[PDB]
């Protein structure tokens, strides 16, 4: 039999091409490998994590190297407002001379790509000023990548493999990760800001060669050890400070100004220094909570066992959950993806409205790409969070050990949960779509005053509570007599209120009826996607149509045409259907973010306010209007620098449409077609001398759903990425 | 005639009459009270 | 295949045959851009679909505004059909089980047991909506265009 | 006014919008005769347009910078400033009709469950019974509440089928 | 090879055996039902996984179950 | 009843031939032979496509996979009320007999058969997947 | 003398049955000591179109 795959004898004995495809697709499902034990499972995962870490630091090293080698960082730092950053050089032998000239720009030697990832603003903010600064960082991270790779090898060796119990010491790992991984890293990052980043923003060079002889503050550590910590907040950078120079600069290293630096339109460095110092203290303290070898602290099992409501409303409460969580990796992975997935959305939300990197706001293409980038990644992570929660129920859930606790009771009323999610999705869809169609008919008939425009009073009321005085609610921070206004009036409100009432920045943009409709469409996306994913998990173990679904696994094709038909009945298929709704939801979010910002960046916000209340406005004034430059990247008269995005735009449409083939036409058609191809090859003279070793067959039922979904997603992403960058960059960049 | 009235009681026939009635009522109301947006 | 046939006819006629006769000569609706532009996929996207769809998307507020509405509605029906084509009745029968439970809880469950469509009916419902949406989209786009300029 | 809005009766953009719509209608009018069929139809449209803009201003709606009416949904703000007719009152108008339709259908469904062949009473409607239940539904909120308090609104958990768990 | 299991709810109707298009199943004597016979799966190496047997079983839930497993020339239904 | 012995010289039906017949698999892995007795010459439908005339008396056909042989067997039994039997033939010359395994068609109960893959429980009494985890391979709860 | 009376109504308790927690009419009860003697008929068919099934003595209880 064939060697590959070495981890499954069932695959290795398959004489068809399914062996190749399935061998690739089951490589990282360690639990399903032949001869796998629990202890070997954890040691492989530990080794794999070292590999991922080494790739991350190597990928970062490659970015640093190419910007220094081929970028214009040293030129960009001089005039960041009027210089486009360079990502890397182009050496494409297929280029013609017009293409070579078209992509030559920014004073570069030859063709180059413009960066959109914002690394220039990030690196410039944290104190990098020269190409040699980037070169040393690149070599340092390449070395760090090597060390992690060695550690991955080291801990696979006979005397360094941790035992199974080592991976299940929950109290000790939480203490270290909270205090050391989070707390000390944040404390160390405060050291960089106080010692390097802040001085570099004030025109003083601090490097490894002189940082031991430079005083971060004129009073060196006397305020710190004497408790007079307020001395570090005196004489902050003035409003006239020019970033990177000593004119208008101050001396404070810890402040709470609370606003935006007037020139860079980004958060103050002294606030970001005090921010990281504050959480570092909290995280170091929080890391002394759990039991270890020293006789103090909590044991997490005791905490869970205690929290049972005395009235029996939650049944057994949280009894038995410690083993349920501590023994299942899919439960832990589901909690990790759900938490990280939400934080990825939070990063996108807060970075566009509280830009932390100098000159990030004015780079419109970078801001658009960064928000879209992280929202699409958050969407994928959330779908994975529910997928592994569904896998937990099939593989790791033990009904006997979870008898009567909160987890078991979720399955008890799963129909109630699914029924109510179904109602909310239907309600939002009916009325959200209905109002849009009503407004479209009114616009078509020429009566824009007959449409249903509902003021977002609840959201506009929140903005009033934060100090936005436009709506006249005179509430909390919007009223100058409230205690909330008075108490903070000496710490951060003067800066915060100044920024929130500036209508040229993205801090709490003004909202109207156009924002009301879009937000309710977003809710429909979240609820429907949750409905599909939640049903896939709660029904994973069985249903009326298939009472014993657990016996078949997480992913199987179907149960056949009997009992009416069971296509797409597994929990794997519920995730597969939910990915479509995730893309649809994130699409609505990113269209909404992009259109509301393009109108702001052009100064004509009225277009969004007027055209966003009906769906023809989106198609006409957003998709059609902003495609004009994209599709002219190359035309019968020539081409320009946008021809790559024009080409990638159609490239996306093609991959997307190809995915329809794997989703619409199913296996039986193709297997019978391949059988005539097998006949044709064998009877053809001069070709039947050559022969195959793996019998050709059609893709499997499950494989084609993944292959179709992969093409659908890739085409989805590449089409909008090309349009997002091209429309934003051509308009302003 | 009993069978014919039974045929008129079938679901498709009832729905056609019911929605024809329901639609007619709404159309007639908007004919005499054009452009209703607020109860007032 | 027929969509390309009627796009070929529409662009070729406007570019090379249809037009207004004047003293100097014949000026065509699209000015003879078929020969140089229809040899790339980008040419069809820009010169045919994007440029000529200007009439349909600007129809609101005029007598042709109906074609604008059907242009959007056709786009909707087409995308709606992909729900039936990309899914299978196994998911939907389980979904109806939870929905039926809510009706049973309220003593309002029907006597005719709800069932998800059969496998074949899902494919038939999918293709019928796919065709109606796609064909109606071209229908609105053609008439609003040719009536406006032709 | 509320949320920075202003009454449509006092809105400059709102007034300008009416002129634009009337101007469009007038432009088409002057290509016909005085009392021809097309001219009469256009004049009728202009009368409805003028009436519509007077009614919305008279109703005391709020117009934004766009000069289009906006609706107030918070019950407190609506009753505070006399906007109850936009969303608040129509909210309880719809629920009465929606509960009427749902309650009537539920009564009919229970009625035929006692018959020998309930399925044949669903494809072939029992019109005499349906009309009887249609009229009695006007008091559904009273009947609906009394069922809830007597405990006959919901089925018992033990009489409802559920999947293995 | 797929896995085919017969459970003790079989009533010996023989419909699964008739339905099978590869002669995988057969009936054997039994004392656990009125028919005094039970379905058997002695030749699962020829099973292709069509699940025609499950379509034909009257009992609820099924008394014959097919669990698709390792693929081969016979189970993949290849003539080449 | 005793296991029949295949006769390779048995005459075959009158068939022109088609492109739906045996492939290179028959020469390297295995093929299947079905034989039966015909009361009179008659036209039947080949599972590979087309129509063939069965000679009166013994007939023999060769097919590429087992399902094709048992598809023809169903046609012969249901319509023509015949009693065909087919074998598995290997390239080395070995011949394996099957269907009927014991001479009686499986639909009819016969003494001497031993139950196989019979679980003396219901589907609802299987253990949970967690209890058959790390058993060396992917194992369903039904297997144990 | 074993099982419920013919024609009486019973409630099904087999969790894997389509008619779990539902009422059906007893058609006959086998007295030969078979595994599942009780035969029950239902007015609503299951997903396969069947309306009858066999149950053990302890899987069925009298209506209420
Ligand atoms: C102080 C001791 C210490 C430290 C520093 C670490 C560190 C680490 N451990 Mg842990 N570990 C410890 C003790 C420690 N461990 C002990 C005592 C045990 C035994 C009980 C373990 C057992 C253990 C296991 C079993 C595993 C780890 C793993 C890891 C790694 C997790 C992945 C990672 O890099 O996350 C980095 C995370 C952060 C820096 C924080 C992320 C969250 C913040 C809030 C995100 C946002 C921050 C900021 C805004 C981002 C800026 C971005 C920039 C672009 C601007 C990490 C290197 C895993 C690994 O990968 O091993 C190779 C792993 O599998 N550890
Ligand atoms: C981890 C980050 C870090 C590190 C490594 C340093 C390192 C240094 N700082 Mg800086 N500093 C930091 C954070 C850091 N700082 C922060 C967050 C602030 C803002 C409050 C400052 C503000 C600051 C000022 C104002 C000054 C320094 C100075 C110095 C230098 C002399 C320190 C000395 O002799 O202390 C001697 C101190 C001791 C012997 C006792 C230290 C006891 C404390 C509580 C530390 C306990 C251990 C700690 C928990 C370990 C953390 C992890 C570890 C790996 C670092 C030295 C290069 C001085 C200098 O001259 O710089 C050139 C100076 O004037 N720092
Ligand atoms: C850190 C998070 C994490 C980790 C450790 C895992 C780990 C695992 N997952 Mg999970 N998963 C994650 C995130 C994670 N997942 C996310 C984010 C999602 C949502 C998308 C999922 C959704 C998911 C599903 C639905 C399933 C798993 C499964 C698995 C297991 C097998 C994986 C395998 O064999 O892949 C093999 C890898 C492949 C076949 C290829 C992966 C790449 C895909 C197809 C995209 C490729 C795009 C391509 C590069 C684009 C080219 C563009 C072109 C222009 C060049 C394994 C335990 C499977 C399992 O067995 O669970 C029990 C399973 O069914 N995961
Ligand atoms: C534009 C495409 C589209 C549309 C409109 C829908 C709509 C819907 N999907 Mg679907 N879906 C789609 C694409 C779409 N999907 C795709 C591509 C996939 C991937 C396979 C899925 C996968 C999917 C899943 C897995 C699920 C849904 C669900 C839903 C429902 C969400 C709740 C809702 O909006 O209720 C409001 C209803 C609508 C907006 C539907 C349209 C209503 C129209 C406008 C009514 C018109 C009536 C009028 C009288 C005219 C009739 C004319 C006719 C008689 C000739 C809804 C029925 C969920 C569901 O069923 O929840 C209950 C669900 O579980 N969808
Ligand atoms: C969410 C869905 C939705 C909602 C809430 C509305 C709401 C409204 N629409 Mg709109 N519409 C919708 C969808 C919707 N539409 C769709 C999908 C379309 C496309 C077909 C249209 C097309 C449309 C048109 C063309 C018109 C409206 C109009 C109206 C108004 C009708 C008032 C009326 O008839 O009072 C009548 C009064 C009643 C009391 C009716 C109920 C009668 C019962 C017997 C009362 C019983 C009480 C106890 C109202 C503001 C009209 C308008 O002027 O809007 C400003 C109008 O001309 N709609
Ligand atoms: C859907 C949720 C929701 C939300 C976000 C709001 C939001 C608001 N409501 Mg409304 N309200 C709602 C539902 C809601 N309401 C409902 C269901 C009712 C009952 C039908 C009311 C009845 C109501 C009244 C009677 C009043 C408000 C008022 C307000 C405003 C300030 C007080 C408040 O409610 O704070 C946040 C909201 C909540 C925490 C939810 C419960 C709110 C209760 C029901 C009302 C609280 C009134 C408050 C004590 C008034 C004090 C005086 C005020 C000037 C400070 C604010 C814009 C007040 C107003 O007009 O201010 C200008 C006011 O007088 N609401
Ligand atoms: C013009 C032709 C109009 C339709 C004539 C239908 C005649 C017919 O089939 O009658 C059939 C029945 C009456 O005729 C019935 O025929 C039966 C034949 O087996 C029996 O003989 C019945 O006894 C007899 O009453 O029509 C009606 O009862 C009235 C039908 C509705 C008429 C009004 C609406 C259409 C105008
Ligand atoms: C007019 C005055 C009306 C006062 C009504 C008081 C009701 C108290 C709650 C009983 C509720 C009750 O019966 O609790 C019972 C149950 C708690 O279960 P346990 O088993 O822990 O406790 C049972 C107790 O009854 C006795 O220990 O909680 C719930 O079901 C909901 C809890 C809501 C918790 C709300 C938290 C606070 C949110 C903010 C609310 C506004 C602030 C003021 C109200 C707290
Ligand atoms: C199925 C399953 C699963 C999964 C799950 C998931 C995936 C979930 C998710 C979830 C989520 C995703 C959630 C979230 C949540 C959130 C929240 C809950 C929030 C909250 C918040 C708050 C509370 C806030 C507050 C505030 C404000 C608002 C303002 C100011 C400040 C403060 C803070 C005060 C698992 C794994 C378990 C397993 C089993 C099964
Ligand atoms: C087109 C199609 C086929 C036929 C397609 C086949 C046989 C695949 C042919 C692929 C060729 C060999 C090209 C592959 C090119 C890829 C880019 C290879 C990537 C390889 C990775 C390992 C990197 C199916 O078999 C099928 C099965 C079930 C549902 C839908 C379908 C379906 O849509
Ligand atoms: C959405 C969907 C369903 C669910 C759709 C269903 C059950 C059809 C719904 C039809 C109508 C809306 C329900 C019946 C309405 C009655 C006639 C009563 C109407 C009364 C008045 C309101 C007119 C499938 O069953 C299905 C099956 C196979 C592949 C894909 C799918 C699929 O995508
Ligand atoms: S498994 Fe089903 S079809 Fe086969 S004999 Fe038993 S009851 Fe009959
Ligand atoms: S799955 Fe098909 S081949 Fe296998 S036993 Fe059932 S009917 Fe026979």
């Amino acid at each position: 039999t064939k060697l590959f795959p070495k981890f499954s004898q069932g695959l290795a004995q398959d004489p068809t091409t399914r062996r190749i495809w399935y061998g690739l697709a089951m490589a990282h499902d360690f639990e399903s490998h032949d001869g796998m034990t629990e202890e070997n499972l954890y040691q492989k995962i530990f080794a794999s994590h070292f590999g991922q870490l080494s790739i991350i630091f190597l990928w970062t090293s490659g970015n640093l190297f190419h910007v220094a080698w081929q970028g214009n960082f040293e030129q960009w730092v001089t005039d960041p407002v009027h210089i486009r950053p360079i990502a890397h050089a182009i050496w494409d032998p297929h280029f013609g001379q017009p293409a070579v000239e078209a992509f030559t720009r920014g004073g570069a030697s030859g063709p180059v790509n413009i960066s959109t990832s914002g690394v220039y603003q990030w690196w410039y903010t944290i104190g990098m000023r020269t190409n040699q600064d980037l070169y040393v960082g690149s070599v340092f991270l390449a070395l760090v990548s090597a060390i992690f790779l060695f550690a991955g090898w080291l801990h696979l060796q006979p005397n360094f493999q941790p035992s199974l119990s080592w991976f299940k010491d929950a109290e000790s790992r939480l203490n270290h990760h909270l205090s050391g991984l989070f707390g000390v890293s944040s404390l160390a990052w405060t050291g960089h800001l106080v010692h390097v980043a802040i001085p570099e923003s004030r025109g003083q060079h601090v490097g490894w060669d002189n940082f031991l002889s430079v005083l971060p503050h004129p009073q060196g550590l006397t305020p710190f050890f004497t408790g007079n910590w307020a001395a570090y907040a005196q004489s902050p950078d003035t409003a006239s400070h020019v970033f990177g120079t000593a004119q208008g600069s101050g001396q404070a290293i810890l402040t709470f100004l609370g606003g935006f630096h007037p020139q860079t339109q980004s958060l103050w460095l002294t606030d970001m220094a005090h921010h990281h110092l504050a959480i570092a203290v909290i995280f170091i303290v929080a890391g002394h909570m759990y039991r270890t070898n020293f006789g103090i602290g909590h044991r997490m099992q005791a905490i869970l066992e205690a929290h049972t409501p005395p009235s029996g409303s939650l049944g057994a409460g949280h009894k038995g959950l410690f083993d349920t969580v501590n023994n299942s990796l899919h439960f832990q992975l589901g909690l990790a993806l759900a938490s990280v997935g939400t934080i990825t959305s939070l990063v996108a939300q807060h970075m566009y409205s509280l830009p932390p990197y100098a000159f990030q706001a004015i780079d419109f293409t970078t801001q658009a790409a960064l928000y879209t980038h992280h929202q699409y990644i958050a969407g994928f992570i959330m779908c994975g969070a529910f997928a592994h929660g569904a896998i937990f129920f099939i593989r790791d859930y033990d009904p006997e050990q979870n008898k009567g606790n909160v987890l078991a009771r979720m399955l008890d009323h799963k129909e109630a949960l699914i029924s109510h999610l179904s109602w909310v999705s239907l309600f939002l869809g009916f009325h959200t779509l209905g109002l849009y169609v009503h407004n479209d008919v009114m616009q078509a008939f020429g009566t824009p005053e007959k449409q249903i425009l509902i003021e977002p009073v609840f959201a506009q009321w929140i903005q009033a509570a934060h100090g936005k005085a436009l709506y006249g609610f005179d509430f909390l921070l919007s009223s100058k007599t409230s205690a909330a206004f008075a108490n903070g009036q000496s710490l951060w409100l003067p800066g915060w209120l100044d920024a929130i009432n500036n209508n040229q920045n993205s801090l709490f943009l003004t909202i109207g009826p156009g924002d009301f409709l879009v937000h309710h469409a977003i809710a429909l996306g979240l609820h429907t996607t949750t409905l599909i994913l939640v049903k896939g998990a709660l029904d994973a173990r069985g249903s009326k149509l298939m009472p014993d679904k657990k016996d078949f696994g997480y992913s199987f094709p179907c149960d056949g045409p009997g009992r009416g038909g069971t296509c797409d009945i597994s929990a794997y298929d519920a995730f597969y259907l939910a990915v479509f709704w995730m893309l649809n939801t994130i699409g609505w979010v990113t269209f909404y973010w992009h259109w509301k910002h393009l109108t702001l960046w052009q100064g004509n916000v009225a277009q969004f306010d007027e055209s966003s209340t009906y769906l023809m406005g989106w198609l006409r004034d957003y998709l059609w209007l902003n495609s004009s430059q994209l599709i002219n990247g190359y035309n019968p008269f020539g081409m320009n620098s946008l021809s790559v995005w024009a080409w990638t735009f159609l490239f996306g449409h093609l991959i997307y449409a190809t995915g329809f083939m794997f989703l619409i036409s199913w296996r039986g058609y193709w297997q019978e077609l391949i059988e005539t191809l097998v006949w044709a090859h064998e009877k053809t003279p001069l070709a039947n001398l050559v022969y195959w070793k793996d019998k050709p067959v059609a893709l499997s039922i499950v494989q084609a759903r993944l292959v179709g979904l992969a093409h659908f997603s890739v085409g989805y992403i590449f089409t909008y990425a090309a349009f997002l960058i091209a429309s934003t960059s051509g308009r302003f960049g | 005639m009993k069978d014919f009235t039974t045929y008129l009681s079938t679901a498709p026939v009832i729905a056609t009459i019911w929605f024809t009635f329901t639609a007619g009522l709404l159309i007639e109301i908007n004919r005499y009270f054009p452009d209703p947006l607020v109860f007032s | 295949s027929l969509s390309i046939v009627i796009f070929h006819f529409s662009w070729k006629m406007q570019s090379d045959v249809w037009g207004t006769v004047t003293a100097s000569g014949v000026s065509h609706i699209t000015g003879g851009n078929f020969a140089q532009s229809a040899n790339t996929i980008n040419g069809w996207l820009r010169d045919f679909l994007w440029a000529q769809s200007s009439q349909v998307i600007q129809s609101y507020g005029s007598a042709l505004s109906a074609y604008g509405l059907i242009f959007l509605g056709a786009h909707f029906v087409w995308a709606f059909s992909l729900m039936f084509l990309f899914s299978g009745r196994g998911y939907w029968q389980e979904l109806i089980e939870s929905i039926v439970w809510a009706h049973n809880k309220l003593k309002v469950a029907p006597a005719i047991q709800p069932r998800a469509l059969s496998i074949t009916q899902g494919r038939a419902v999918g293709v019928a909506h796919y065709l109606l949406g796609g064909i109606a989209t071209t229908w609105s786009f053609f008439l609003a265009r040719i009536i406006s300029v032709g | 006014d509320i949320a920075g809005l202003t009454p449509c009766s006092e809105s400059k953009a709102y007034a300008k919008l009416e002129k634009k719509e009337l101007k469009t209608l007038e432009k088409r009018l002057k290509q016909y005769e005085a009392d021809s069929a097309p001219a009469v139809a256009l004049k009728a449209t202009m009368e409805r347009t003028k009436a519509r803009f007077a009614n919305y201003a008279k109703a005391g709606l709020l117009c934004g910078n766009d000069g289009l009416p906006h609706l107030i949904a918070d019950p407190g703000l609506a009753l505070k400033y006399g906007h109850a007719g936009e969303v608040f009152i129509p909210t309880f108008g719809f629920l009465y009709v929606a509960g009427y339709i749902g309650y009537v259908g539920r009564q009919y469904l229970i009625a035929v469950k006692g018959e020998a062949k309930p399925t044949d009473k669903e494809i072939i409607i029992d019109v005499p019974l349906a009309t009887k239940l249609a009229w009695q539904g006007a008091g559904w909120p009273l009947a609906a509440v009394q069922e809830l308090q007597r405990g006959t609104l919901l089925e018992k958990e033990e009489n409802i089928t559920v999947s293995p768990r | 090879a797929h896995i085919v299991k017969i459970y003790d709810t079989c009533i010996g109707c023989t419909q699964c055996v008739r339905a099978c298009p590869l002669d995988v199943l057969e009936m054997v004597p039994w004392d656990g039902c009125k028919a005094s016979q039970m379905a058997s799966a002695p030749r699962t190496e020829d099973c292709v996984g069509c699940k025609r047997c499950e379509t034909a079983c009257p009992t609820d839930f099924l008394s014959v179950r097919v669990y698709l497993g390792s693929e081969s020339t016979r189970s993949m239904g290849l003539s080449y | 009843w005793t296991v029949p012995t295949l006769n390779p010289d048995t005459p075959s039906p009158i068939f022109g031939g088609s492109t739906g017949g045996l492939l290179r698999k028959a020469q390297t892995e295995e093929f299947y032979v079905i034989t039966w007795e015909a009361k009179k010459e008659q036209i039947f439908e080949m599972p590979t496509g087309g129509a063939a005339i069965m000679r009166q008396g013994p007939n023999l056909l060769k097919f590429g996979k087992k399902e094709q042989c048992l598809a023809l067997t169903t046609q012969l039994r249901n319509k023509f009320k015949l009693t065909p039997c087919f074998y598995r033939v290997f390239p080395d010359g070995k011949v394996q007999y099957l269907h009927p395994a014991d001479g009686v068609y499986p639909e009819k109960v016969n003494a001497g058969r031993v139950g196989a893959n019979q679980n003396m429980r219901r589907i609802g009494q299987n253990v949970n997947p967690i209890k058959v985890k790390f058993s060396g391979r992917m194992m369903s709860p039904a297997e144990i | 003398e074993v099982g419920p009376k013919r024609g009486s109504l019973v409630k099904i308790l087999r969790p894997e049955s389509y008619w779990f927690n539902q009422v059906g009419k007893v058609v006959s009860v086998d007295q030969s000591g078979v595994r599942y003697p009780v035969v029950v008929r239902f007015e609503n068919q299951n997903y396969a179109g069947v309306t009858t099934n066999n149950y053990a003595l302890d899987e069925v209880v009298a209506a209420k």
